[PDB]
């Protein structure tokens, strides 16, 4: 049932590459003690891409510009509600 | 399971002639591949229809696997994995005698599979999407896999051939070959480094693709790594321009940039005055890669190299280029905001 | 005439070329009665994959059709069934012929060798044998430790194939071991003899003598030929490579290799047999003639080099190893000069030991 927490093995691999980024050699050393719970998870659900490809391997203004454009030039309270409400 | 003179004689026939001389029926490519697998086990002068044996069984093993994979003949995991058993229990019986030959000859179809096949298919930066493209094939990860046990085999003896030899491969079989040297950057971060700006030099005193290519690949092998790049970026800039080039090509390489601004005192003053003997045209071409490097690159602590530069403007031909610098970078900038009339720049 | 080389002169596993040298070698027979270099260097280059114009392109590379072409010559050979046919071909096939792929044809012969060998072509295997017999020691020696380096550090087997054609074979086990004695010659780290070939030889010496005494009666020998035409009785080199034995941590960390004394010294003790039987085959029979055995005044150079070798620290780390060494060098002396193999009198090495280490078995040679 490992299916909804999609959000939170995200925010798990988020924390796994920062967790590489600064300290590398102790997630190494985790990573490879504990290396038989972790190819038994990456085989037993082949869902999980993201797994297999870190123990293989090892947005921004131009959307939100409408919207604040938007909000900026936004007279009307139907507009500031509409955009607010996006 | 020994294998007798008169049978190894049948198998030299069956594997070579097609048809086993007994029953008089041509053989199947499984049939193939396991005669080749038991002639491997035998007479090494006679391993090299076992290389060109592997050689045509492994691209018509690429070919139905990746069609396969695109579509998305008959399955040959498990002799694959024998095939990679065999290998790698010969690099640990030893390494010196087997290593070079067959590193040649792997890399040697490997280059040229990735030069016929890429690019011309049904479906096939991009670059590391390519690299999980290959990755979804297991023979030429299996391929990978022996050849990265072979380097690993191969480091305290003659590493810098080996690697000299894959980049040669890649310069032939350029730029669909270099899915393979960005791997072995991610796996290996330093020689590669080093060859690659050895090319990106070279390949801008040649013209003074290629460049592209090398700046793909420091992208593609930036994965955690960057900071080895900007150490050898930083070790060539200490002895050129082609960092500017590549830093263009490359945004990647903004990272050594938020370095490179505490980097230069009056010794990188005199350094920079010693290379001013460059054209105005060179010097023109300088100008406009430095001010669209700091603009449309620089999005890290460049307080303190806007800082250091109006402090350079408070030697002395470095303070005249540096204020002519700040000039045309506000100039730049200008040209950057204030354009276009409608989607926004960055 | 020129019209067959063009229609032979097309792929590299045509059975034109098989044919060309089956009618060669069937002319070469039909004229020997009453008895060219060209046709054979051609032939020779056609396989060599080198093209009949001195400066064109190779002869259409390898690929597989040159293991077809050589399974081809194989076979052939095989079912030859002419011994002066096949040691023609295969003489002229690994003979330094001054062409491009001079090298590359002697390695192609010395591998289709090492295939019959596998095949078991026992005649082929002969008739190859006799070649290296009628070939300069420096080629043929160089092409058996290819060969050997190509077996003998692959599986097991190889090994356990060596020793099943030498009980076959005495002929070609007898040229293997005097191979085997030219590259150990204690020259350098490479000089040390692998351990899948020395098990070989070592497995290999109890029919060393009979071996030995096969190829000396095999043919009579005359005199001394172009740096040996592959010497039966390579005793010098078993001699020194007992001697070699700490020879091996010297040449080498230090202590890399120093096993290998029990196996060499089990495997010089087979001189004793060798010794007995050369001295009923000499002595005792009607061939106490010539010098008695192959000596070719090698006595002093083996000295020299026991000399020269050995002063990597003989003093304290190998003191036991050099007498032994000594001892051993002494019996071998003593073998030499009762079994007649050394016709020299006193002072051809009691002199020599004036510049080797000092020890109880140097007085023992000389008295």
């Amino acid at each position: 049932s490992s299916r909804h927490l999609a959000a939170f093995i995200n925010k798990f691999v988020q924390f796994i590459h920062k967790y590489i980024t600064y300290n590398a050699p102790a997630a190494i050393s985790f990573l490879q003690k504990h290396a038989d719970p972790l190819h038994d998870l990456s085989f037993d659900n082949s869902d999980l891409v993201m797994l297999k490809s870190l123990l293989a391997g090892l947005l921004t203004a131009a959307e939100m510009a409408p919207y604040m454009k938007r909000l900026s030039r936004g007279q009307t309270v139907e507009d500031l509600l509409e955009v607010l409400s996006d | 399971a020994p294998l007798s003179a008169q049978e190894l004689s049948q198998e030299i026939k069956a594997f070579l002639t097609g048809v086993d001389p007994i029953l008089g029926h041509q053989l199947s490519a499984r049939e193939h591949a396991r005669c080749g697998l038991l002639l491997l086990r035998s007479l090494p002068p006679a391993r090299a229809a076992v290389l060109d044996h592997l050689r045509g069984v492994f691209d018509e093993s690429v070919r139905a696997h990746l069609a396969a994979l695109d579509e998305t003949g008959p399955g040959l995991e498990d002799v694959v994995q024998e095939v990679q058993q065999v290998l790698s229990e010969f690099i640990r019986a030893n390494p010196k005698a087997w290593a070079p030959v067959i590193s040649a000859w792997s890399i040697d179809l490997m280059g040229q599979l990735s030069s016929t096949y890429s690019g011309q298919h049904q479906r096939v930066g991009a670059l590391n999407e390519l690299l999980q493209l290959w990755m979804g094939c297991r023979a030429t990860r299996t391929l990978m896999d022996i050849y990265v046990q072979c380097l690993s085999a191969l480091i305290g003896s003659c590493p810098d051939a080996c690697v000299d030899a894959l980049l040669d491969t890649s310069v032939q079989h350029s730029p669909h070959f270099d899915w393979v040297v960005a791997h072995i950057g991610s796996s290996f971060p330093g020689t590669i480094i080093s060859r690659v700006l050895s090319c990106g030099l070279k390949d801008f005193c040649v013209h003074g693709k290629i460049a592209s290519v090398v700046g793909i690949l420091g992208h593609l092998a930036s994965r955690h790594g960057d900071s080895i790049r900007r150490e050898l970026l930083r070790m060539f800039h200490d002895s050129v321009p082609f960092l500017l080039q590549l830093a263009v090509m490359s945004p990647a390489l903004l990272g050594t940039v938020s370095g490179e601004l505490v980097d230069c005192p009056a010794v990188l003053s005199q350094l920079q005055q010693h290379l001013q003997g460059f054209p105005r045209e060179e010097l023109d071409n300088m100008l406009n890669l430095a001010v669209h490097l700091v603009s449309q690159a620089s999005g890290a602590g460049a307080y303190r190299l806007l800082q250091f530069l109006v402090d350079t403007a408070m030697p002395d031909t470095v303070r005249e280029a540096c204020d002519r610098l700040i000039q045309l970078l506000l100039l730049h900038l200008q040209k950057l905001v204030h354009h276009r009339g409608p989607p926004p720049r960055l | 005439m020129s019209d067959i080389r063009h229609s032979l002169l097309r792929r590299d596993a045509l059975s034109a070329a098989k044919e060309v040298l089956y009618h060669l070698d069937i002319y070469f027979s039909s004229q020997l009665q009453s008895a060219d270099k060209g046709p054979v260097e051609l032939l020779e280059e056609f396989v060599f994959q080198v093209p009949k114009e001195r400066s064109a392109q190779p002869k259409r590379l390898n690929s597989l059709q040159e293991l077809q072409l050589l399974e081809i010559m194989c076979n052939y050979f095989q079912e030859q069934t002419k011994d002066s046919v096949r040691q023609i071909i295969f003489s002229s096939l690994f003979s330094p012929q001054g062409n491009k792929a001079d090298d590359s044809r002697m390695s192609l012969l010395g591998k289709l060798v090492s295939m019959a060998v596998a095949v078991c072509r026992i005649p082929v295997l002969e008739c190859a044998a006799s070649w290296l017999q009628r070939t300069p020691v420096v080629y043929c020696v160089r092409l058996a430790k290819a060969l050997v380096d190509d077996y003998c550090c692959l599986v097991p087997g190889s090994i356990q194939t060596l020793k099943q054609i030498f009980s076959a074979s005495p002929r070609f086990c007898c040229q293997f071991i005097t191979s085997v004695t030219a590259l150990y010659d204690l020259s350098s780290d490479d000089l040390i003899p692998p351990m899948d070939l020395l098990e070989m030889i070592v497995t290999w010496i109890f029919e060393d003598p009979r071996l030995i005494l096969i190829t000396f009666l095999n043919t009579p020998i005359a005199a001394n030929l172009p740096i040996g035409f592959l010497e039966l009785t390579p005793l010098v080199g078993l001699i020194r490579w007992c001697v070699k034995a700490p020879l091996a941590y010297k040449r080498k960390g230090v202590g890399m290799d120093r096993d290998s004394h029990l196996l060499y010294s089990k495997l010089h003790l087979s001189v004793l047999q060798v010794l007995m039987t050369l001295q009923l085959h000499l002595t005792e029979k009607n061939l106490y003639g010539r010098l008695g055995l192959i000596l070719f005044d090698h006595m002093v150079p083996l000295v020299e080099e026991i000399n020269r070798l050995a002063d990597e620290l003989n003093p304290l780390n190998a003191s036991q190893e050099i007498e032994l060494s000594l001892d051993r060098l002494a019996q071998a002396l003593q073998v030499a000069m009762a079994s007649g193999a050394l016709l020299c009198t006193r002072d051809d090495l009691r002199t020599l030991c004036s510049r080797l280490p000092h020890n109880n078995l140097l007085q023992l040679v000389i008295s």
